[PDB]
């Protein structure tokens, strides 16, 4: 009945939703991992330092709080109703994993790239 | 070697430098004439620091001298050192600005400075390497804030890697010996914390306080605090101009002494200060002195570190002394009042050591305070300057000279951060 | 021949290296002059006039360290050009030490070693001193590593290094250098001899018998160990241990290379007369925790490998007794060790130094010890880390010179792994 509907729509309010306030939430770490970058910001003329880093430990402790949730709220759905819970041809939870991997990876790729070059401009040097 | 450039601004300024350049010579067995009659190589060996050996024997302090007018650099010319000073390393206009911190930073000090930095310019091309400058003025002085600020400023500009530390004389909490005070001030700040790398802060008052009592001193003339203020910048340096076993070179003291740029400040500490009429009951150990580093009555600045934390203090003995003693009671007294500590950082003591002692003084040493309380310092300030500013008190003198009404409350504005960034760290804890 | 290559780098590696090099003249009859009036073609080459040079390189970018040297005693045992310079120090800055001051130096100082190295007939490796939290010793360090092992690939790189240890002080920004050095020199050294100045006062103290101990007598019991290992190379003896073997001997997994060490029998004459050193009793105070040279009660942990080295009058029955004695002594190994000591034995005893504060001794041990306790060290020291860098406190002064704050992350991600390494290596390993 319209009830039925209606619970699994609250489900997804809780799962659905969730996954995109996760995704939200990730959103956020991200540009946090980019405001990160900006070295001028040693110069915390407010203290932002210290506020950057409460934030910090939030989403950290946040991120995981969401995927617990997630991977509970999940199962209710797949138990109440048998489709799989997938968008856009990937799982919702395969897809947290996937934009987690997607900036784990890049990010230690990104790293790697670096190390290379530092390794290259010592090669240089040793060559010069 | 390492060179630097000494920079005197202001009355102050240039009675604290005649006295510090008195102790100095002093120390390297340099006279009055410039003529080197010391005992020690050393004292020789690493003169570079400071003089530039002229000609023949003769030693000249590199040192620039300058003042809106004269009538000071005048009687330090007449005094007993004045003559080992290159007269041209002496630049002054014709004109005053009674405590007018514009003029100092504008109208007046806008044309003096043209000269002065040709001859920073001309002193840092006779260095092999600028260890970086030390500028010694007095807040509040329409020149040694004024000219002291802007100077500041145009050395950072072509000198950007070198290492620039003042050491100021601040605002005295009781009785103020200007009227616009808080304004000077705090123009002066909120420049001065952008630009010098790291700054001392010595309050005539606190100075006063110790006299009286530990020194057991009735006339604490001024020539008589220069002295007590001068012994202390020697201190500052002596890792550079002599042999050790920790020699901390100025900017190392910068690295271990500042944890954020901005929160540099800090409150200068010496021992021993036992009057002669007493010393006879002393011991003077290693335990003795950091019994007096820690006093808080001992601070020269006007501020009682009894009400904040350290960040980081630096402890920097002269003459002879066990590793061990120094470490181990350095050790006891974080542990013992660790709660005067902040919590961030293990290890709040950088030390250091120099082999050679002060004269007289078999073991000296100095103390670096990284502070929190100095907030209070510029809290006071703050509120001393609103009360002013809120009345309009006595801007016609800063308006009169071109200054823009908005640069009091950008200064303000920089004054009250800050206070809170003071504030954040002194109860921010780890977890 | 077989050959070695020291490295000084740093006020702590000068210095010790000064205590060094004054103890192999010792023992090997050499005159401050580079006189003496067969085997020392390690340590020393021969010139035209049958001088002999020691072979080593003092790297120190605060050149008033060297010039100590270049004006001291010793100043004729070296080739001018061993003695490196820079004009200004890393200030306890690994950022400068590797990237932005160290960088402009390295190059002569590889080219230096080199031309070295091109007099050996056979380089057995290369023994660099320095000190974890020195800008230099640090951070220099780090970058010289990098670059001996590619010439070198094959060479022994062995490095004493002292290590910040728990409790004492002497700069704030400690375990930062430490881990970013510790970062790099995972990748490149074969073995870290851990010293700790704190434990060392504490010998001192229990030991000794003494009081007020400074760098000049705590580096002479730290030379001590040196000699013990190299007399190996100088001196005939029953079990004669090449330094290569120290890798196959200590090390049991590549990451993992940080020895212990302690020598005994430290002792003032005082007890000498009173006390029978017997090769059993020496051997016993070996495994005393009190006696390690480290702040790390060895009783936490177990025990992954041993070497002893005996020197002067033993008897390899004897030796081997004791030992059996101490396996019976239920001191813990790890499963994955069925023996756990090696044991090299020299017929050169001790020496003493005039004017020193060691007794003479008809025989004595030098013991390196791998343990998995010291990964407690290594917690304390991650710990700090996080600490500090939780706030950021002083990263700007790292940034500044061009260190990527994510290094800091990368190094402390390793250092985990590291400490992870040592837990695993403790599981015990059983079906
Ligand atoms: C450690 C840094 C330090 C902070 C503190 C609290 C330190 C701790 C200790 O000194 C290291 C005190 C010290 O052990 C003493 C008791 C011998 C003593 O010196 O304490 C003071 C009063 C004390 O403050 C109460 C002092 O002013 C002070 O600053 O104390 C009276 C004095 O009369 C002779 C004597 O009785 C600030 O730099
Ligand atoms: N045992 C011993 N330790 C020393 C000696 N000199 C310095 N240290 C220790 O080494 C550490 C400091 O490093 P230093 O070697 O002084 O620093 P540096 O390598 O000269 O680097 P910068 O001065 O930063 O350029 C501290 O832990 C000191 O206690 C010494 O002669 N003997
Ligand atoms: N310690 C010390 N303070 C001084 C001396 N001369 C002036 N002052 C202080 O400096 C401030 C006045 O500034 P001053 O340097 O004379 O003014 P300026 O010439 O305009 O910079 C006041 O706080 C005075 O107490 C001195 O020789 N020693
Ligand atoms: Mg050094």
């Amino acid at each position: 009945g319209a009830a039925a509907l209606k619970n699994y729509y609250e489900v997804h309010k809780e799962l659905f939703e969730g996954v995109q306030k996760w995704e939200e939430t990730w959103r956020l770490f991200l540009e946090f991992e980019r405001k990160a970058s900006d070295p001028n910001r040693f110069t915390n003329r407010g203290g932002n330092l210290l506020k950057e880093e409460k934030q910090r430990a939030k989403l950290q402790k946040m991120l995981p709080k969401l995927e617990e949730e997630l991977k509970a709220r999940i199962e209710l759905w797949e138990q109440e109703h048998s489709k799989a819970f997938m968008v856009n041809g990937q799982k919702f939870m395969e897809y947290v994993a996937e934009q987690w991997e997607m900036h784990r990876l890049e990010k230690e790729r990104a790293k790697q790239e670096r190390q290379l070059k530092n390794k290259k401009q010592t090669e240089t040097e040793m060559l010069y | 070697m390492r060179e630097i450039v000494h920079i005197q601004a202001g009355q102050c300024g240039n009675q604290i430098g005649a006295k510090f350049w008195e102790v100095i010579s002093d120390e390297h067995g340099i006279d009055p004439t410039g003529s080197y009659h010391g005992d020690s190589d050393l004292q020789l060996e690493r003169i570079n620091v400071y003089y530039n050996e002229a000609a023949g024997n003769k030693y000249v302090p590199r040192a620039i001298l300058v003042d809106l007018e004269p009538g000071t650099m005048d009687s330090v010319r007449s005094g007993p050192f004045g003559q080992i000073f290159r007269p041209d390393n002496f630049v002054f206009g014709q004109s005053g600005a009674g405590n007018n911190w514009a003029k100092g930073h504008y109208t007046e000090g806008a044309e003096l400075v043209d000269s002065v930095l040709d001859v920073v310019r001309k002193e840092s091309e006779s260095c092999d390497c600028l260890q970086g400058f030390q500028l010694t003025h007095s807040l509040g002085g329409g020149t040694g804030s004024g000219m002291g600020t802007l100077l500041i400023s145009k050395i950072r500009e072509e000198y950007p890697d070198r290492i620039m530390n003042t050491f100021s004389v601040v605002p005295s909490p009781k009785v103020s010996d200007t009227v616009v005070e808080p304004y000077n001030a705090t123009l002066s700040v909120h420049q001065l914390v952008e630009n010098t790398d790291e700054t001392y802060c010595i309050d005539n008052e606190a100075l006063y306080d110790i006299c009286f009592r530990t020194l057991k001193l009735t006339t604490p003339t001024y020539g008589d605090l220069n002295h007590l203020v001068s012994a202390t910048m020697s201190g500052v340096t002596t890792c550079l101009r002599f042999p050790g076993q920790l020699n901390a070179d100025l900017r190392k003291l910068a690295v271990n002494m500042v944890p954020f740029p901005r929160l540099h400040f800090f409150m200068p500490g010496f021992a021993p200060l036992t009057s002669r009429g007493s010393q006879q009951y002393r011991a003077l150990t290693v335990p003795e002195l950091t019994q007096q580093m820690f006093d808080a009555k001992n601070m020269m600045a006007a501020c009682d570190p009894r009400h904040g934390r350290y960040l980081t203090v630096a402890a920097v003995f002269r003459g002879r002394m066990s590793m061990k003693e120094v470490d181990e009671q350095m050790l006891n007294v974080q542990n013992k009042n660790s709660s005067y500590f902040v919590e961030w950082i293990p290890n709040n003591v950088k030390t250091a050591v120099c082999d050679i002692p002060p004269r007289g003084l078999k073991m000296s040493a100095t103390f670096i305070g990284n502070s929190t309380a100095i907030q209070e310092l510029f809290k006071r300030i703050s509120e001393q300057f609103t009360a002013m500013f809120r009345r309009k008190a006595f801007l016609h003198w800063y308006t009169g000279e071109g200054m823009d009404e908005m640069e009091f409350t950008e200064a303000e504005s920089n004054m009250n951060d800050l206070v809170s960034e003071y504030q954040q760290y002194q109860d921010a804890t780890a977890d | 021949m077989r050959e070695c290559i020291s490295i000084h780098v740093g006020q702590a590696g000068v210095q010790i290296g000064n205590a060094c090099w004054e103890l192999y003249c010792l023992e090997h009859g050499i005159q401050p002059d580079g006189q003496m009036p067969d085997s020392f073609n390690t340590f020393f080459s021969e010139t035209g006039a049958g001088k002999h040079v020691p072979r080593a390189v003092f790297v120190d970018l605060e050149p008033t360290v060297i010039d100590e040297v270049r004006t001291g005693t010793y100043r004729q045992l070296f080739h001018p050009e061993q003695l490196i310079t820079g004009k200004e120090d890393a200030a306890n800055n690994y950022a400068r030490g590797h990237y932005t001051i160290g960088k402009e130096i390295i190059d002569l100082v590889l080219d230096r070693i080199r031309k070295l190295a091109d007099q050996c007939t056979g380089l057995q490796g290369f023994l660099v001193f320095h000190s974890f939290g020195g800008g230099t010793g640090s951070g220099f360090t780090s970058l010289l590593m990098e670059r001996l092992s590619v010439d070198y690939g094959k060479k022994s790189k062995l490095e004493f290094s002292i290590y910040p240890a728990p409790q004492v002080s002497t700069a704030v920004v400690e375990p930062y250098n430490s881990i970013l050095t510790t970062h790099t020199t995972l990748e490149h050294s074969d073995c870290a001899f851990m010293v700790d100045n704190e434990a060392i006062y504490d010998i001192c103290r229990r030991n000794l018998d003494i009081e007020r101990p400074t760098y000049t007598n705590l580096n002479r019991l730290i030379s001590q160990i040196v000699s013990s290992i190299t007399a190996s190379l100088r001196f005939d003896g029953a079990l004669n241990v090449d330094l290569t073997e120290f890798q196959t001997n200590l090390v049991p997994y590549p990451r993992i290379h940080f020895p212990l060490a302690t020598y005994a029998p430290v002792i003032s004459a005082e007890k000498a007369y009173h006390e029978q050193l017997s090769v059993a009793e020496i051997t016993n105070a070996c495994f005393e925790p009190a006696n390690q040279m480290v702040k790390c009660d060895p009783r936490h942990g177990k025990y992954m490998a041993c070497c002893l080295l005996y020197r002067g009058d033993v008897v390899p029955k004897d030796v081997n007794a004791a030992i059996a004695t101490i396996k019976t002594k239920r001191i813990q190994f790890v499963d994955w060790c069925p023996t756990g000591f090696k044991v090299g034995i020299n017929y050169q005893p001790p020496t003493v130094v005039p004017g020193g504060d060691l007794a003479k001794v008809q025989r004595a041990v030098c013991m390196l010890s791998n343990t998995t306790a010291i990964a407690e060290a290594w917690a304390r020291l991650d710990h700090k880390f996080d600490l500090m860098y939780a706030k950021r406190a002083f990263v700007h002064w790292y940034v500044g010179e061009g260190m990527e704050e994510g290094e800091f992350s990368e190094a402390r991600e390793d250092m985990a792994a590291l400490e992870k390494d040592y837990e695993e290596v403790g599981v015990d390993s059983v079906e």
